[PDB]
């Protein structure tokens, strides 16, 4: 049959179709459904056994100048702040698999950081066009301190609603005019939080 | 600084404090700012964000009323009465079903620190391994089963922060693993006396009270600060008394400890190690504790990572002492914003370098205490508890308002065991009664024929002599007709004589004015000497050695000096006894000694017989000091019957009296449960226009007087 | 007497329950009594006694239920101490169930059944909410017979009717019984009752309230 | 909006298991006790 | 514990939380009996939707329409059943 609408409606839920006996509902059988939803079943990312939904953004906003920084990266949820190389990406359905390689942590973390060791981080499929991930490109990145999951060593990063993640130009694409203000802000807020670091 | 505009309190005060790098909010009893105290001015010109529980925005800045944390539940049972928000000094009694017994207070009023009076009201059946851990209030229990090994969960509601165990297991000796739990708030402070005795309990053992430790055995304390961007001002102003203090009562149970100190503002620095020949000695210890200097950010995993280093061995095998050694970390952190990781699991590495967190059959839990102190506003009250230890029955977890309760906590220490001879000593007893939190409080009645018993009330500052006010008493009255009461005791003591000013007359007669109070004092000197007890106890007097030592000065200082101090010329603090229904309380009064004077003394025109007064400043003398009203705060007025009371002065948990209350602008005291004037003020005698007297009549009563 | 606060339970609850000791005037007295919980299998799985001296008849105690537990017909026995075979029970339900929102009565307008009935049987719906408002749903009836230990059902007699404003009115035909059976006699049901089985749900599909009219 | 308002917690489904003891003098053999209790948050 | 005649057949119950090796003594005289059994949650998660084969579509059309196909998982047709469907916003 046919289904109208009144009124549009931002983040709209999905609905769920529930047929049974008259004589037992708890034999019943419960599908969803939803015209960009696979099976109308909510983005939760899981390992088997914990699932944390990431039906958020990717992302806040891209503008952001040194003091946005300043102010976004003192903030008292922060726990790391590294900059890492796209080597390797495991495309999926479920989710996406990001392994990176450590060149040197600006803050260290509560889990064992070294130069060397790979890195794993997730993130939801709604953000393979809105960051625009490249392979062989360097980054920078701060987010919440609940993004621990998985098991020591192999712990990963989620890249929630709180995680920021920026672009970080290699030399050759920081000597183009557009990216050189955003490479010497970069350098000189790097060089400020090795050398002093946020107050208090 | 930042902008200074928009940044006040609706119905508050707001000043600028570190050089404008931060603004406090201030209200007096019955209301606390919210939903913040105080904002940090960035580096971006403008103040921190108005940050709620949920960040969300907030259109102006108010200090709201005190209400009291409603139950979030109590099961097998039932409270009365039932209100979405309950209103200070509100009562509830907690009422058990058929077949469960009551374990608590059942008669709880919330004072104006933000929890019931007494403990939490259980009712328990009594059928299994262990008992029921309780619901407190704010905090709801998630686990009904109380066998062995079963665990509970407990959390908190909104706004409301969990302060205790997340979750209790039941232990095999038929206890809970963690301490009893809490909902707390941003406003609520632990005041010094509860936190001195929660200190003493957690560290001693009561008989007097003692260190014990394993035979043959030591122990080593880690003394460790935090250089954060907060005060760290003149080299730990206080700190290190605090600490020097702590040092020198610990060494006074019989026992000689071990030392080390930790001070860290970016990265740990050593001053003293457990292993050094002379870390057993005081001297040294204080000498090398009043050697600190600074020289940013807030690196407690390093420090403590120092810490653990100072801890661990070098060894293959473990040496001697290893598992006889007890080990306390005490731990000053006015923030702990985490940089560079989280220290739990340090703490966890120490634990199991000590053997703690492998075995059940022998915990040994015992053997590492960690004790952290909560200083200012900033604090983050869950992560402070996720870092200290929690055993039952016992307080590792404390929290002050400003960095003078600090100190007052270790003075009180110190004080404790101090002979009961000086003044100004009051113990915050668990168990205590009426008048433990008030014990200078004498209580006077006057019997006259054909006429209404007068009841009035004064301070007892000796073992002989009592101060009171003058015009509850006439000379007409005889020796039989006056009878003293104190601590509630039926049994009364003679009186000997009572003096009265040479200048003071309760009879102005032929100037129009009806009532006169100059120099409205009295000394009641007692027959007999007062043996000193629980609840009689004296008070201190202005100008004197006893004075001069309680407010931790040389004896050089000067009587106009502590007048200056006690008495400047701005806003000062202080509180008044009052009864109500056979009970005492307090209410806090400030008294006027700047701008506000002049204009106070005037109010006394709306007092009986002071209309047609022509010069307003004749009948208010210099002598009289004018408090309450509105302004600049709100302030209780004194009932009929509270009149003549000691006025005193709170100061290093110390009580000191400054003057004597004589009358008021109006009598509408009643009201106060019940509408006050904004003009309704209490006019008190003060003590410094007559010390001469007061040297000359208590010459013998041995008060050190300057 | 033995009185339960409920009738059923939740695994993870309290059962609290008053033994009144009487005598056989009804009037209190002191006594000792000995209590027994048992599962649905038939074993206890706590035991109590207790005194009722100067308690004036009433002994309150209670009982924890575990979380991991076995579903059906628990039993509280208690005794006088002096009288092992004076067991007194009480039977209570322990189930994995939800509050309903309102009670449904199925009433006959002829409270008993007749064999030569011309017109047929007519049941009625009273679906009101447990405060005593008027429901707009749908209802299920279904009906069978009450033999020696078992039930036939007749699915010919599933009939669905919209319950108008707290009503109904059900008609069960005397050809749909006749052909329920495969007697040739009617005659014979006598001896034998019916069983009316009632299903209401709400216009929302929210609660699920099956009442029988059983006898 | 839903942040200075209360909401309906406790829903048991057995409460008020309470006793009482009727001590008035009588009145005919009828003693009046007046007692104030808080009905559940159920509806 | 103690096991009388008088006291018997009653259900003590110990619990435990950790699997490891049990050591019980059985002293005295007469009989007795002893279970131990762990209560768990197995990985064997089949498919639960077992008497019903619902399945669901949305496919718009030249306001997009809803399709909706059911079967009963037996040798026999179903009785009259219910059909809840829920609308978005
Ligand atoms: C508990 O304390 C509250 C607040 O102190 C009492 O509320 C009383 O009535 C209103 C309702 O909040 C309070 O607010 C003020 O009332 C004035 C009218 O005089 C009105 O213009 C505003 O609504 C204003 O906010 C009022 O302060 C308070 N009454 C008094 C005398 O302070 C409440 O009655 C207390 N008791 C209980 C059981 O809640
Ligand atoms: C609790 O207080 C009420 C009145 O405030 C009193 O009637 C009752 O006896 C008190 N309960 C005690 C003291 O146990
Ligand atoms: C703090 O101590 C340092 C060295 O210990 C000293 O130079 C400085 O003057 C002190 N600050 C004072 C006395 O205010
Ligand atoms: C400490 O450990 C040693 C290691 O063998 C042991 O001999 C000694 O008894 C222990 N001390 C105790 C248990 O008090």
């Amino acid at each position: 049959f046919k289904v109208h609408q009144y009124f549009n409606v931002e983040l709209i839920q999905p609905g769920a179709v529930k047929v049974y006996a008259y004589y037992n509902l708890e034999e019943s059988c419960t599908r969803f459904y939803h015209p960009e939803k696979e099976d109308g079943k909510l983005n939760k990312l899981c390992r088997d056994e914990l699932c944390r939904c990431a039906e958020e953004n990717c992302f806040i906003q891209k503008k952001v100048t040194l003091e946005e920084r300043l102010d976004k990266a003192c903030e008292p949820g922060v726990d790391y702040v590294y900059k890492t190389r796209l080597v390797k990406v495991q495309l999926s359905n479920d989710f996406d698999e990001y392994i990176m390689a450590i060149e040197q942590t600006i803050k260290s973390g509560s889990d064992e950081v070294q130069v060397g060791q790979q890195r794993t981080f997730i993130s939801p499929i709604k953000c393979r066009e809105a960051l625009k991930l490249e392979e062989k490109k360097h980054y920078l990145m701060w987010g919440l301190s609940s993004d621990f999951w998985g098991e020591k060593p192999n712990l990963s990063y989620i890249i929630g609603k709180d995680t920021w993640v920026e672009h970080w130009p290699e030399e050759d694409e920081c000597q183009d005019e557009e990216n050189q203000k955003q490479c010497q802000d970069l350098g000189a807020f790097t060089e400020s939080m090795v050398v002093f670091g946020c107050p208090n | 600084s930042c902008s200074l505009e928009g940044v006040e309190i609706k119905g508050g005060s707001f000043r600028l404090l570190q050089e404008g790098q931060a603004l406090e909010y201030v209200c007096p009893s019955g209301f606390y700012p919210y939903p913040v105290q105080t904002r940090t001015c960035r580096s971006t010109g403008s103040w921190s964000t108005l940050k709620t529980q949920d960040q969300k925005t907030v259109r102006k800045a108010e200090c709201r009323a005190i209400h009291c944390p409603r139950p979030h539940d109590f099961e097998n049972g039932e409270y009365w009465p039932r209100s979405p928000y309950y209103n200070v000094s509100d009562e509830i009694s907690f009422h058990c079903y058929d077949g469960y017994t009551l374990r608590g207070s059942a008669n709880r009023t919330c004072q104006v620190n933000g929890r019931w009076s007494g403990q939490t009201a259980i009712c328990d059946n009594g059928a299994g391994y262990c008992s029921n851990p309780g619901i407190p209030i704010g905090t709801r229990k998630v686990g009904s089963q109380y066998r062995l090994e079963d665990s509970v969960t407990y959390h908190c509601s909104r706004g409301l922060t969990l302060r205790g165990s997340q979750r209790r297991t039941c232990q095999e000796g038929g206890s809970w693993s963690g301490t009893e739990p809490s909902c707390q708030d941003s406003f609520m402070y632990d005041t010094p006396q509860e936190v001195a005795e929660a200190f003493l309990s957690s560290l001693t053992e009561t008989i007097k009270r003692k260190i014990v430790l394993d035979p043959s055995g030591s122990m080593n304390i880690y003394l460790v600060l935090d250089g954060s961007d907060s005060i760290g001002a003149s080299n730990f102003t206080g700190a290190k008394k605090c600490l020097v203090n702590l040092i020198e009562k610990v060494a006074s149970y019989g026992v000689k400890p071990r030392y080390g100190l930790v001070t860290y503002a970016t990265y740990p620095k050593i001053w003293v190690k457990v292993s050094e020949a002379d870390s057993s000695n005081a001297d040294w210890v204080t000498k090398q504790l009043n050697e600190i200097n600074y020289e940013s950010g807030t690196n407690t995993k390093k420090a403590l990572q120092a810490v653990y280093s100072m801890m661990s061995w070098p060894d293959d095998v473990p040496p001697e002492g290893w598992n006889r050694t007890r080990h306390v970390i005490i731990l000053m952190t006015d923030g702990l914003h985490n940089m560079g990781g989280d220290p739990i699991t340090v703490i966890d590495e120490i634990r199991d370098l000590l053997y703690i967190g492998k075995d059940r059959k022998n915990p040994r839990e015992d053997y590492l205490d960690v004790y952290v102190f909560g200083v200012g506003p900033l604090v983050n009250q869950v992560n402070i508890n996720a870092l200290a230890s929690k055993k039952d029955n016992e307080q590792h977890v404390f929290k002050v308002k400003d960095m003078e309760n600090l100190e007052d906590v270790f003075y009180q220490m110190i004080d404790e065991s101090q002979s009961l001879s000086l003044c100004g000593m009051v113990w915050e007893h668990r168990k205590g009664t009426d008048y433990h939190k008030q014990p200078w409080q004498a209580k006077i009645s006057v019997i006259r024929p054909s006429k209404g018993h007068e009841s009035c009330m004064g301070a007892v500052v000796s073992e002989y002599f009592v101060l009171t006010a003058a015009h509850c008493f006439t000379v007409d009255d005889k020796e039989h007709s006056i009878k003293v009461s104190v601590g509630g005791e039926k049994r009364d003591l003679e009186i000997e004589v009572v003096l009265f000013h040479p200048n003071y007359n309760i009879n102005k007669k032929e100037a129009g004015i009806p009532e006169f109070y100059d120099y409205d004092v009295a000394l009641i000197k007692l027959k007999n000497k007062l043996k000193y007890g629980q609840t009689i106890r004296p008070i201190c007097l202005p100008c004197t050695e006893g004075t001069t030592r309680a407010l931790r000065l040389p004896p050089t200082t000067t009587c106009q000096q502590q007048k200056e101090e006690l008495l400047p010329a701005q806003d000062i603090k202080a509180l008044f006894v009052s009864e109500e229904e056979k009970k005492l309380t307090r209410k806090e009064v400030y008294i006027k000694n700047g701008d506000k004077k002049g204009s106070c003394e005037r109010d006394a025109q709306y007092a009986p017989g002071y209309d047609k007064v022509k010069d307003i400043s004749e009948v208010v003398t210099p002598r009289f000091l004018c408090t309450g009203g509105v302004s600049p705060y709100a302030d209780p007025n004194t009932c009929r019957g509270d009149s003549g009371g000691p006025l005193i002065v709170h100061k290093r948990s110390r009580f000191i009296q400054v003057g004597v209350i004589s009358w008021g602008v109006v009598d509408v005291c009643k009201n106060q449960k019940r509408q006050v004037p904004a003009h309704a003020r209490d006019f008190h005698i003060n003590l410094f226009q007559v010390l001469p007297w007061l040297k000359e009549k208590l010459q013998d009563e041995d008060l050190g007087f300057l | 007497f033995i009185q339960t606060d409920k009738t059923i339970y939740t695994p993870g609850s309290t059962v609290l329950y008053r033994i009144f000791t009487v005598n056989h005037k009804l009037l209190p007295v002191g006594r000792t009594v000995m209590v027994n919980i048992e599962n649905p299998e038939g074993i206890p799985v706590k035991q109590d006694s207790l005194s009722s001296q100067n308690q004036l008849g009433v002994l309150p105690l209670s009982w924890d239920i575990p979380e991991l537990v076995n579903m059906g017909q628990w039993k509280i026995r208690a005794y006088y101490e002096n009288s092992p075979q004076q067991v007194f029970s009480t039977e209570f339900e322990v189930k994995e169930y939800v509050l309903p929102s309102f009670e449904v009565i199925v009433e006959p307008t002829e409270k008993f059944y007749y064999i030569y009935n011309e017109k047929g049987l007519e049941v009625t719906i009273t679906a009101r909410f447990l405060y005593g408002k008027k429901v707009e749903g749908t209802a299920f009836v279904i009906f069978g017979i009450q033999d020696g230990e078992q039930r036939i059902s007749l699915p010919e007699s599933l009939k669905r009717i919209p319950i108008e404003d707290g009503s109904g009115e059900v008609v069960l035909s005397r050809k749909v019984l006749l052909d329920g059976v495969q007697n040739p006699r009617a005659e014979d049901l006598v001896g034998k009752s019916l069983y009316v089985s009632a299903t209401v749900i709400l216009h929302s599909g929210s609660d699920m309230v099956q009442a029988e009219r059983s006898g | 909006a839903e942040e200075n308002i209360v909401s309906r917690s406790e829903f048991p489904e057995s409460w008020l298991w309470n006793v009482e003891d009727l001590k008035e003098p009588p009145k005919n053999g009828i003693s009046t006790k007046l007692m104030n209790i808080f009905l559940k948050d159920s509806i | 514990h103690r096991i009388h005649w008088e006291s018997a057949s009653l259900l003590r119950s110990e619990e435990t939380k950790e699997n490891e090796g049990f050591t019980v003594t059985a002293e005295g005289k007469g009989q007795g009996t002893l279970s131990v059994v762990t209560m768990y949650h197995a990985k064997a998660k089949d498919q639960t939707c077992n008497k019903f084969d619902l399945k669901v579509t949305i496919k718009p059309a030249p306001t997009m329409i809803l399709e909706i196909c059911t079967r009963y998982r037996g040798d026999q047709d179903a009785t009259m059943s219910i059909l809840d469907i829920s609308m978005m916003t």
